[PDB]
């Protein structure tokens, strides 16, 4: 068969991308559950913005919201190996 | 001494509330800190009674028991203006003083 066009293949990986930390964002919501109530608070706000950007498909949401929630993601796992 | 309280972060200007920052102190070796964080709205209110390095100094310098600039009338005088007391054997011995506060000014 031919191969994939130009930008459908370059959609497909940042989606991708977005899907692998929706898979542990339900895990990550629950980690935040013993932590303050700061990273509770960022992490609900930063979960919606890549649910709501994967449905869309939206280029401009899906970005921000992946390096969003990666940010957010890195500060949980400070806190987990300071918390001890 | 010389006690310093800056950031450690170097970049994310204006941080987010609740946010983690990294407070960097330089200070000597082996003394101890005191910290108070507070909004700058209470100081707006009243900023009266803040305690800093300058007003310290203040109030050792009320405490002193010099009174003049230094030089004085006579020998006696220089040693009692300073705030020291001066005795030989010989018999010259600085002029007798009985009271703590220095003399006022005419103004």
């Amino acid at each position: 068969t031919s191969l994939p066009t130009s930008n459908e293949y370059q959609n497909e990986k940042l989606a991708n991308e977005l899907k692998s930390l929706l898979d542990e964002l339900n895990v990550n919501e629950l980690a935040t559950g013993s932590l303050n109530t700061y990273y509770k608070r960022t992490i609900k706000i930063s979960g919606q913005k890549a649910m709501y950007a994967l449905k869309s498909k939206d280029f401009k949401k899906m970005s921000e919201a992946k390096y969003q929630l990666q940010k957010i993601y890195n500060e949980i796992d400070e806190a987990l190996k300071s918390k001890y | 001494g010389s006690l310093v309280v800056k950031s450690g972060q170097s970049e994310d200007r204006q941080p987010v509330p609740g946010q983690q920052m990294t407070l960097k102190i330089e200070g000597d070796h082996g003394a101890r800190v005191v910290l108070v964080a507070v909004d700058k709205g209470v100081f707006v209110l009243n900023k009266k009674n803040k305690l800093t390095q300058s007003k310290i100094w203040d109030v050792v310098e009320k405490a002193d028991i010099g009174c003049t600039p230094g030089s004085g009338k006579d020998y006696a005088g220089v040693f009692s203006d300073a705030g020291l007391t001066f005795t030989s054997s010989s018999g010259q011995q600085t002029a007798q003083r009985a009271e703590l506060q220095c003399p006022q000014p005419a103004a």
